[PDB]
RNA sequence: UGGAAGACCGAAACAGUUCUGACGUGCAAAUCGAUUGUCAGAAUUGAGUAUAGGGGCGAAAGACCAAUCGAACCAUCUAGU
RNA sequence: AAUGAGAGCCUUGGAGGACUGAAGUGGAGAAGGGUUUCGUGUGAACAGUGGUUGAUCACGAGUUAGUCGGUCCUAAGUUCAAGGCGAAAGCGAAAAUUUUCAAGUAAAACAUAAUUUUGAACGAAAGGGAAUACGGUUCCAAUUCCGUAACCUGUUGAGUAUCCGUUUGUUAUUAAAUAUGGGCCUCGUGCUCAUCCUGGCAACAGGAACGACCAUAAAGAAGCCGUCGAGAGAUAUCGGAAGAGUUUUCUUUUCUGUUUUAUAGCCGUACUACCAUGGAAGUCUUUCGCAGAGAGAUAUGGUAGAUGGGCUAGAAGAGCAUGACAUAUACUGUUGUGUCGAUAUUUUCUCCUCGGACCUUGAAAAUUUAUGGUGGGGACACGCAAACUUCUCAACAGGCCGUACCAAUAUCCGCAGCUGGUCUCCAAGGUGAAGAGUCUCUAGUCGAUAGAAUAAUGUAGGUAAGGGAAGUCGGCAAAUUAGAUCCGUAACUUCGGGAUAAGGAUUGGCUCUGAAGAUUGAGAUAGUCGCGAUUAUCAAUUAACAAUCAAUUCAGAACUGGCACGGACUUGGGGAAUCCGACU
RNA sequence: UGAUCAAAGUAUCACGAGU
RNA sequence: UGCUUGGACUACAUAUGGUUGAGGGUUGUA
């Protein structure tokens, strides 16, 4: 239920004389047996993890911490990557572009693995059978093949109902409309075909 | 016999699931199951174990890769880019 | 009676043991076998010769009880 | 069941004792209401059930 | 026909710990006995290529067995893969050897500054 | 293939020839038992004439 | 040669298409016959186990939740009016 | 036939028609039942009928385990001690915070000194899993009683490198000497070294030959389908110890009978993996299926799992099977014989080596072991030794709870001995593609209240000239069609299908013939001893070389019958359009 | 693609006991 | 010691007494 494979990477524990193995998120070009070096004083090599001050801008990173020591919140799933866009010298921040095209500013102490997370493009295969859609879901959780609430009855959904055939009100519903009126297009700024040049400025 | 000119591998899916979808399948199911050159053994003995993981039958060096392809198009560019920035920072 | 003793000399060593209160002797027209009960291996020597079998009956130590299955 | 837990076996065992027809000399007592053992549990008439 | 077969165990089901091999029992009665899963060879586990000289037993039968049967006498009897043990002596040797070459080069460079 | 196997030890045909023949076991042209040796002997014979 | 597929014919299996058949104070508070769908997988299912009432669950019929569901059952308010 | 008051069933033999038809109405178990099991007595009530008999009614008996389950363990998941919150209870709560709530030492000096953060537990009689077999025995019980033989765990005793440098013995040789070293002194038993195993190049071999302690790995540990390799039991079939049956005729025929345990020792393949030799090109080796080879193939020589089988111990001319003898006989004793092949089918399973499929990639925990490392102790050679020894044998102990039978048209749940529902294990012959249907054998039934009539009307099953859907809401019901092999095969199409399109041919029996496999052997010559025996040589021979053994497949040809030929059974009517949802 | 625990070292004092 | 049987004990919250403790809370002797 994670499309991206993980690496079991085993280290010395510098505190007790024992091997402690931790699960990192496997970047492409991470072959078993490559030495990975996790550090401030690290060479920029795939999959070394380095605090973001150390990597020159336009380096791509995976597994990036939003707060230093929060163990790598971002870019965990297949082919997503953040790019270091540069730095704000005052209050030691490295600014990144998130895989949403959203740009966010993060402290430079934040560690990130130089990488593009393996089995990407997981998306490319269309499917063909809904047996495989079932098989995907039964690993993950009970994400039901989505029964249309129109098809139902008005007790069951506010959208179902009908001699004829409707939602009957804009499926576009407020943020403030309070649960369970959030059947649909929850605060749609614009609805109807996205025309054009998508990518944030 | 070249039994089927058009379908090749997508003849498993036969009549079901519309021709345009079946053309897309043909490329991907060729790239997966295909023996790739292992950079670490120089032998073409690398086959797809599972979705993102390619194990070389000999040397047993198991490499992380793209889901259908050992090297995804993004990756090649990715790896060259980081490498080039590495040179300028050092000297 | 799980353990086989092919060799006469070893069977006799087991005859003078702290254990082996009981022996069974059977003279069979198929195969004449000398059985010694130590409770969990009972050991058996099969003397195939039959001439050797008549003489091997004593060398059995006398303090040991023998069942003379005819 | 078929191999009954010990607690069950004790309860059933007591129940087997109950299934006996009253000694007929007890029926002859002065102000003896007891004609019969009448709580005779015959297994396919009255279970124990539930 | 001949002689049909009865479950000695109350575990009726074809479940993994219930497998039955057919045995001509001496009275000719032909009755089933219950067979334990055939033990899978302990693996050489850095490349899982099945340990020579090391007995396959259901794990809790390796203290009901002699200590010598579980063992190949040299360093990394079970743990490492024989062929892979030549590799792993070599690997360690080289990492250590060429580090000394690096260390000697740095020492000389410091003096000669 | 087993016919070729026996022949390999005796030594009648060269290893080279056996390979070509072994690949022709698979892929029909040696249809019966009877076809295979008639071909072997013709191959041998054609080589004897050239030699 | 090989042996893929929520493939097809059809058993075990599951379901219940049509006869608007038998039965319909029956064997049965849903059975029986004929006929028939499907049967290697979004299959069939047991045990353990979770979800409980204006709630759940629902491949969604307002269906089902112990012969009971357009809001279970049980007691009480309640000999309610 | 027997018995009784009465007997179609139910009481029952013998007999006789059949039934289910080994995917069971059989033989076991779980879930369930709760005395229902079984003997005896046996009447009324009950068995919608009778009923002497029963799952009834009355009276007794019966379910014995260290090794099978429960137990133990964890899973999904749960019970709950918290800081809290609640009206409290409790939390349709997993809250989980709680000095060190934590696990801890065969450890001592200076915060003793290392590490280590929900305590706790329950939760599967199908998951995981300490360890039992065979025969006999009850009315009713057995992997359980008994007999006999094992196996595990805990614990307890003995043994398991060592006898040397040296030497008693021997003038020496030599031997005890597992293997001892070096030097001195005329010499020495004088100085004196070791001894927590050995061998193999390796793959790795073995009976033991430092658990104190750390880390690390493996086992436990896992879907589905397909095929291969190998086995067990069933099956097919021949001979030969036996019996039975048929025997008008024919039949060495038909049926049946020929068995081998846990456990241990040795052997140990197909397969695979690995090692040594060696260096392949002219691609080789090779699978059914294409996997490997300068990451070392082929080949040659080995090694290893004990995978599967063999032979022995087990096994008292055992036990047990078969046919006889003794005693009317029982009980019991005695007499032989228990054996030789062939095959792949699996109307079955197990196990090995593999692969297909996947936006599925196919448990966890207890538990067990392995290896590296750091202590220490044992560190005398006249050699004593020892060794949680995760050794080899023997001693003792192993508690707690369950165990009958039923598992279904009569022991379950439905008011019921109710055509209902209710999970699985077990696998005979023939036909055949089938674990199909059908018949049969074994096992189990023959109870479904019956007899006589066998009306109508039914129900359930069929047939019907000639016409052939005119019927009807509507081809509904019914029929045609069906398997196989061969020939032929459209519209349309997403090129995969449509397709078994349509449309045609043919199918028995008997008698021949061909094709399709396995294995060694011949042939020719020479020497020796009396065609026989012993020894030596060589490649061709080679498509069945020939010979023999195997076991059926696919094809072709006659003869032949009254069109009889998928003869039972199995088993699509077809085509042309339209509406609708893509599809399962 | 591999292993790290037992502070060795160095320095200063203790430099006691037994023979 | 081993093996085996019987009795009595071993919940939690909490007060007090008991003694061990403890914190760069904080005081003092040095």
């Amino acid at each position: 239920g994670r499309g991206a494979p993980l690496a079991v990477v085993h280290f010395r524990d510098p505190y007790r004389y024992k091997i402690r193995k931790e699960l990192f998120i496997a970047p492409e070009g991470m072959h078993t047996g490559q030495f990975v070096y996790c550090g401030r004083k690290a060479t920029l090599q795939i999959g070394n993890v380095m605090p973001l001050s150390q990597m020159p801008e336009g380096t791509i990173i995976c597994n990036l911490e939003e707060k230093t020591g929060d163990r790598g919140r971002l870019a965990r799933t297949s082919g997503n990557y953040a790019t270091v866009i540069a730095h704000n010298q005052d209050t030691k921040k490295t600014r990144v572009k998130l895989p949403s095209g959203a740009k966010k500013v993060v402290p430079s102490a934040n560690r990130a693995m130089v990488g593009i997370v393996a089995g990407g493009g997981r998306i490319d295969k269309p499917i063909l059978k809904a047996g495989r859609a079932y098989h995907k879901y039964k690993v993950k959780r009970n994400s039901w093949p989505k029964v249309r609430g129109v098809a139902m009855n008005p007790v069951e959904h506010p959208h179902g109902g009908g001699n004829h055939q409707h939602i009957g009100k804009a499926s576009t519903v407020k943020r403030g409309t309070s649960a369970g009126r959030k059947v649909g297009l929850i605060a749609a700024r614009r609805t109807g075909r996205i025309r054009g040049g998508k990518g944030d400025s | 016999a070249k039994r089927t000119k058009k379908v090749g591998i997508v003849g498993k899916y036969g009549t079901r699931y519309g021709a345009s979808l079946r053309k897309m399948v043909k490329k991907m199911e060729i790239t997966q199951h295909s023996k790739y050159t292992c950079s670490f053994c120089g032998k073409d003995s690398m086959k797809r174990a599972v979705v993102g993981i390619w194990s070389c039958k000999r040397c047993k060096r198991t490499v992380a890769g793209g889901a259908w392809v050992y090297s995804t198009t993004a990756a090649a560019s990715v790896r060259s880019a980081v490498r080039r920035l590495r040179e300028t920072k050092e000297q | 009676m799980p353990r086989e003793i092919k060799e006469v000399k070893d069977f006799l060593n087991k005859a003078r043991r702290s254990d082996a209160r009981a022996v069974k002797i059977k003279k069979n027209p198929t195969n004449t076998k000398f059985k010694i009960r130590c409770s969990r291996f009972l050991y058996t020597l099969v003397v195939q010769d039959k001439e050797k079998a008549d003489k091997i009956k004593q060398s059995l130590p006398p303090g040991l009880q023998v069942k003379e299955v005819k | 069941a078929a191999h009954k837990s010990f607690r069950i076996k004790q309860k059933l065992a007591k129940k087997l004792k109950q299934n006996r027809s009253v000694p007929q000399w007890v029926r002859l007592r002065t102000g003896n209401t007891i004609r019969y053992n009448a709580k005779r549990r015959h297994w396919r008439r009255t279970k124990l059930k539930l | 026909m001949v002689q049909r077969l009865t479950l000695r165990r109350r575990l009726s089901y074809n479940t993994r710990s219930n497998k039955r091999r057919i045995v001509r029992t001496p009275g000719g009665r032909l009755v089933y006995q219950y067979v334990k899963k055939n033990p899978t060879v302990p693996r050489c586990g850095q490349c899982k290529e099945k340990l020579h000289g090391i007995t396959p037993s259901r794990p809790s039968e390796r203290p009901r067995m002699s200590k010598r049967l579980k063992t190949v006498s040299r360093t990394y009897g079970g743990v490492l893969c024989h062929s892979c043990l030549r590799e792993r002596i070599v690997r360690a040797f080289l990492i250590e050897e060429q580090k000394i070459v690096k260390a000697l080069k740095s020492q000389r460079e410091a003096l000669v500054k | 293939r087993r016919l070729l196997k026996k022949y390999r030890d005796s030594k009648k045909i060269d290893r080279h020839l056996y390979h070509d023949l072994y690949m022709k076991c698979k892929g029909n042209v040696f249809k019966n038992k009877r076809v295979l040796m008639e071909y072997i002997h013709k191959k041998k014979a054609e080589k004897q004439r050239s030699k």
